[PDB]
């Protein structure tokens, strides 16, 4: 079986914001990283290109 | 004048490649095709 030392290995805690984790971790003494949420961008999507009449957009099959 | 015979019995000499014959003879009359600007989409 898989044997572990450390108590930690299973703690994962959930918050609303950034500002709340970081205050969590500052008061309980443990050093952090902080990594910036990752937003997927916006994107044009268009239907009708799909059959474009002089564009590479246009497609060979469906 | 009558309504006797049927005019459509030409129909009966068609061949495998008529309409393809037929497509060959009209290609002379056509005017020139629009261009896209590409040779094809993946270009």
């Amino acid at each position: 079986w898989s044997s572990t030392a450390d108590p930690l290995s299973n703690l994962v805690l959930t918050f609303s914001t950034k500002e709340d984790a970081v205050a969590f971790a500052e008061k309980n003494g443990w050093s952090f990283d902080v990594e910036e949420r990752k937003v997927p961008k916006p994107k044009s999507k268009s239907y009708g290109a799909n059959f474009s009449w002089n564009k590479r957009t246009r497609v060979s099959t469906k | 004048f009558d309504n006797s015979t049927y005019r459509n019995l030409q129909h009966h000499e068609y061949s495998t490649y008529t309409f393809l014959d037929l497509n060959v003879e009209l290609s002379k009359f056509r005017m020139p095709q629009p261009s896209s600007g590409r040779q094809s989409p993946r270009h």
